[PDB]
């Protein structure tokens, strides 16, 4: 397989050890800045509830996508960077990120 | 086990 960044991350946090995961987004941004976002702009989520929140400011992202090849034991990722709003779904105490909602 | 917080970090966060 290749040796870029989305194979190699998907791997080490046990997100393609046993399986190929289709997407998923990676945040390059500080732990606490991201936590930082459910106290920002409120906004609804794709599934209708009311605990999702959109970051104020862009944030450095690298989109991993599988190709059309791909598949398992030999996930394939096509790495994409960007710099997007995030948009995370908020629960518990300390009120933090459980779930990606998308990316803008 | 791992809380709804931790996987968002394991599968979502490179800081």
């Amino acid at each position: 397989s290749s040796s870029n960044y989305c194979n190699q991350m998907m791997k080490s946090r046990n997100l393609t050890k046993d399986r190929c995961k289709p997407v998923n987004t990676f945040v390059h941004e500080s732990l606490a800045d991201v936590q930082a976002v459910c106290s920002q702009k409120n906004v609804a989520c794709k599934n209708g509830q009311t605990n999702c929140y959109q970051s104020y400011s862009t944030m450095s992202i690298t989109d991993c996508r599988e190709t059309g090849s791909s598949k398992y034991p030999n996930c394939a990722y096509k790495t994409t960077q960007a710099n997007k709003h995030i948009i995370v779904a908020c629960e518990g105490n300390p009120y933090v990120p459980v779930h990606f909602d998308a990316s803008v | 086990k791992e809380t709804a917080a931790a996987k968002a970090e394991r599968q979502h966060l490179d800081s």
